[PDB]
Parts: structure tokens; sequence; C-alpha cells
């Protein structure tokens, strides 16, 4: 990683600096609201 | 950091800031230089005995 970021294949001794330290997303998830409102659907169903 | 602080947390951060070139590792090479200065600084008002 020191290699490719100094854009060279010799490196001298001392304290150096690279890509950064990160953490992946474990999974993905979306948002649900609460249950549905009712539309009048059983009583055109069942109209008489 | 110049990745995480432009646009990241982007698979589509990285690849268009990659053809902008050599900038944020320009600047990298530059809050370096101050790092390394602020220690030297002290190293010459105390350290002379
Ligand atoms: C949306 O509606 C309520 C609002 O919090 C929640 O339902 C809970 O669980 C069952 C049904 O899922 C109910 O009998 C409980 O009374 C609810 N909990 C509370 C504290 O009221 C839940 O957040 C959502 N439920 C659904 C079905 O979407």
């Amino acid at each position: 990683e020191t290699k490719c970021t100094l854009k060279s294949f010799t490196v001298e001794k001392g304290i150096y600096q690279t890509s950064n330290f990160r953490v992946q997303p474990t999974e993905s998830i979306v948002r649900f609201p609460n249950i549905t409102n009712l539309c009048p659907f059983d009583e055109v169903f069942n109209a008489t | 950091d110049c990745t995480m602080y432009i646009c990241g947390d982007s698979t589509e951060c990285s690849n268009l800031l990659l053809q902008y070139g050599s900038f944020c590792t320009q600047l990298k090479r530059a809050l370096t230089g101050i790092a390394v200065e602020q220690d030297k600084n002290t190293q010459e008002v105390f350290a002379q005995v």
C-alpha cells in the first residue's frame, strides 16, 4: 500500500501514510410506515 | 483526508474524483510539511542542552 501510494518500488525508512481505515456496511435495510388504511373494497365486492 | 471529506461513502465518488488527477495528493503533501515543522520548532527552543 505504501509502495503504490508513493508510486515507486523503493521507499526509505520513516513513517508514511496510505489509504484510510473503513468498515463496509454489513447489510442493507429500508423503511415501512404503520399498517395500511382501509379502502372500501369489501363493500364493493360484497354489495348486495 | 480528501476521499472521505469530498464525497466519501459513495461508489461513484472515487472513480469520478479519480479522473481529476492529483489534486488532493497535492494538498496532502502540504499539510504534512506543516505537521513535521511544528515538531521541529519545539526542538530548537527547549532542547538546546
Ligand atoms: C405500526 O403500528 C404500531 C405502531 O407502533 C405497531 O404495531 C405494534 O404491534 C402490533 C401490531 O404489529 C400491535 O398490536 C401493537 O399494539 C403495536 N405496538 C404498540 C406499542 O402499539 C408497529 O410499529 C406497526 N405495526 C404494523 C402492523 O405495521
